[PDB]
């Protein structure tokens, strides 16, 4: 039903490169490459032979050799998402989709400034913001159902060419304070705890 | 853009009809419907060239009704919805039945559940930047929390001065369960919008977190005491603040 695609998952630091591959078990007429970021499936390349190149991406297709590749160079945050190849088999004229590659691109934090901040409701409620840590830190979920902790998320302030990681944590339990919100995580020793 | 699918999300109860629409890219007469599951498998359902069916499967023929009328949107309808129909329904247009590239729409994410009584819109809140962050970094992070919603069918956006922004924004890839080891658990989602301190400190600047929720429609019945959990936007906002 599916086409073998490699790798299954990939993490690249910004500015680096890698190659995604699909391996076919029959003769293919043409290949398409897509990328999905809950976003839509965006067409990257369609080709029946040789190669094609567009910006930082390049695709190649060898029907005879039974493979297609997609190269990413100078990886950017916006390259993140799930990539699929899709190929039309010559003997059926039907399209079969690759198993998919989940690509994560890690921003390169020039000057990490790990900190946990308390933020208050615009309208006695607050959340805690863990931010500005390097891609090396991992945020763990809480093991009590009463505290909520999101996975890390990278934002890019284009105007200032600045990128940063953060995760958010919140709770109702009166025992909850930002000082210990992320105790479940291994956070930098020099993490800033205001107040 | 090219291919326009509606609605982006859909929730229905067991046994109800579920209709979705696709407007193919102009100049592309062939329309394909795929059903994609959580394991990223693409299951071909049916395709049309103009008003005619070219290929399809037995399931689609027995369980669905699909048509591509002249000068109207293509549609695909599940006659009697079942849990197992929950999936992402993708429409692609193409020049031909074969040997031509696909262009996809944004899909319709369908969820089919036992009881629409569990459907809830989100409450939304905006949390203002901490002064410590402003002093420490000369930047200001606003946080939006959408909470208590079900199903997890929302689109969150930030609007600064009445214009949607993308720079400086990050929204959780997936909403989290407020009670993980529980089916029908309601959900929460957070997002951040980060700006320069000076931009936050300008009281003329206005920030709004908008959450589009996809829920019931007008034709849906509702005999509950609480407000009918219809498709709707819920927002929260804050003005910039001086030192």
């Amino acid at each position: 039903d599916q086409v073998e695609q490699s790798p299954s998952a990939l993490s690249l630091h910004e500015g680096t490169g890698s190659a995604l591959r699909c391996n076919f078990t029959t003769t293919m007429r043409a290949v398409q490459w897509f990328r999905k970021n809950r976003g839509s499936l965006i067409n990257l390349f369609y080709l029946a032979s040789g190669t094609k190149e567009n910006g930082r991406l390049k695709s190649a297709f060898d029907s005879k050799e039974r493979y297609s590749t997609l190269h990413i160079r100078d990886a950017q945050l916006e390259d993140s998402g799930t990539y699929f190849c899709a190929a039309e088999a010559s003997n059926t004229n039907k399209v079969v989709f690759g198993t998919g590659t989940r690509l994560q691109v890690l921003p390169n934090i020039q000057n990490p400034d790990p900190a946990v901040y308390q933020l208050r409701d615009s309208k006695d409620k607050s959340v805690c913001l863990f931010t500005d840590f390097d891609s090396q830190t991992n945020v763990s979920q809480s093991k009590d159902s009463d505290v909520y902790i999101t996975d890390k998320c990278v934002l890019d302030m284009r105007s200032m060419d600045f990128k940063s990681n953060s995760a958010v944590a919140w709770s109702n339990k009166s025992d909850f304070a930002c000082a210990n919100a992320f105790n479940n995580s291994i956070i930098p020793e020099d993490t800033f705890f205001p107040s | 853009m090219k291919v326009i699918q509606t609605p982006r999300y859909l929730v229905k109860g067991q046994g109800q009809k579920a209709k979705m629409r696709c407007i193919p890219e102009k100049g592309h007469p062939v329309v394909f419907w795929y059903q994609q599951n959580k394991n990223n498998e693409f299951k071909f359902l049916i395709n049309f060239q103009n008003q005619e069916v070219l290929q399809q499967i037995d399931m689609t023929e027995k369980r669905f009704s699909a048509e591509c009328p002249s000068n109207s949107p293509c549609s695909l309808e599940i006659q009697s919805s079942e849990a197992g129909d929950s999936a992402l329904y993708l429409c692609a247009s193409s020049l031909n039945n074969a040997n031509s590239d696909y262009t996809f729409g944004s899909g319709t994410r369908l969820l089919v559940i036992e009881d629409l009584k569990n459907v809830f819109p989100p409450e939304v809140a905006v949390f203002e930047p901490s002064e410590a962050e402003i002093s420490h970094t000369q930047k200001a992070t606003l946080v939006c929390l959408a909470t208590g919603f079900y199903p997890d069918h929302v689109e969150l956006s930030w609007w600064v001065n009445g214009k949607e922004v993308h720079s400086g924004v990050c929204t959780d890839p997936q909403p989290l369960k407020e009670q993980p080891a529980l089916n029908d658990s309601r959900y929460a989602l957070s997002s951040r919008l980060r700006v320069s301190a000076t931009f936050w400190q300008n009281p003329r600047n206005h920030f709004r977190c908008q959450v589009q929720f996809y829920g019931l429609s007008e034709n849906d019945e509702w005999t509950q005491d609480r407000a009918k959990p219809v498709t709707q936007i819920v927002s929260a906002e804050a003005w910039g603040r001086a030192d």
